[PDB]
């Protein structure tokens, strides 16, 4: 996955003894949050100069729609990722807080190698799964 | 004229509390950030009239 | 190049820069 290439962090391993949460696992997940984080103000950063250079020059009436269409997928995106800039620093208060790593719904653990793929899981599959049904239903 | 709370703040209160002077300065680079960031070169100059 | 000369109607024509480049705004309403 190319976010757990970012970092020079490789997939964990948790060995026959150790304990769950310790020092050694949270300074790994600090490692790819900070560089997924990292990552993410250069995509917002850079995107914004190819933004300014297109809006300084004027296109012809009939490429308008067509530029523009190609500024709205941009802009859209760009704020997720804030979205998830605000997630990835909501995780990183959980780490410090030493409260990582568990189901927020029922006290449940989440799986280690679950967090590797991504470290934002905030619950476990059967609370999750319950929620993503109760949403379709609340909605629509 | 300091934050008592965050979020973006009316600027109702700048003209009051913190000078005429402030205000202006608070439109005219929240204005440009917009146009700035979309490359457009504006002189202040302009935006202060309608200031 | 020079100074502005007196009677210039500088109110209107500080109008109409503002507004030409409107059109290479994002009117949705983008958040940074
Ligand atoms: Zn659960």
């Amino acid at each position: 996955l190319s976010i757990l290439a970012i970092a020079g962090v490789e997939p964990y391993q948790e060995k026959p003894g150790e304990e769950y949460m310790n020092e050694a696992q949270l300074a790994h997940f600090r490692r790819i949050l900070e560089a997924w984080r990292n990552q993410l103000r250069d995509e917002v950063d850079r995107t914004v100069t190819h933004m300014q250079d297109e809006a300084a020059n004027f296109p012809d009436p009939v490429d308008r729609a067509a530029q523009e269409e190609e500024f709205s997928l941009e802009l859209r995106n760009r704020d997720r990722e804030r979205k998830l800039i605000k997630k990835i620093e909501k995780t990183l208060k959980k780490v410090e807080d030493e409260d990582f790593g568990y189901c927020e719904s029922c006290g449940v653990e989440i799986g280690i190698r679950r967090l590797e793929a991504r470290p934002t899981a905030d619950l476990c599959i059967d609370c999750k799964t319950l929620a993503e049904i109760r949403e379709k239903q609340m909605a629509g | 004229g300091d934050v008592i709370s965050d979020g973006p703040e009316a600027p109702h209160d700048i003209l009051r509390l913190r000078g005429v002077h402030a205000v202006t300065r608070y439109i005219v680079n929240e204005v440009q950030d917009v146009y700035r960031l979309q490359g457009v070169k504006i002189n202040d100059k302009h935006i202060e009239v309608i200031v | 190049g020079h100074i502005i000369n007196k009677g210039e109607a500088i109110g209107v024509i500080a109008a109409q820069s503002i507004g030409e480049p409107g059109t290479q705004l994002t009117m949705r309403t983008f958040h940074i």
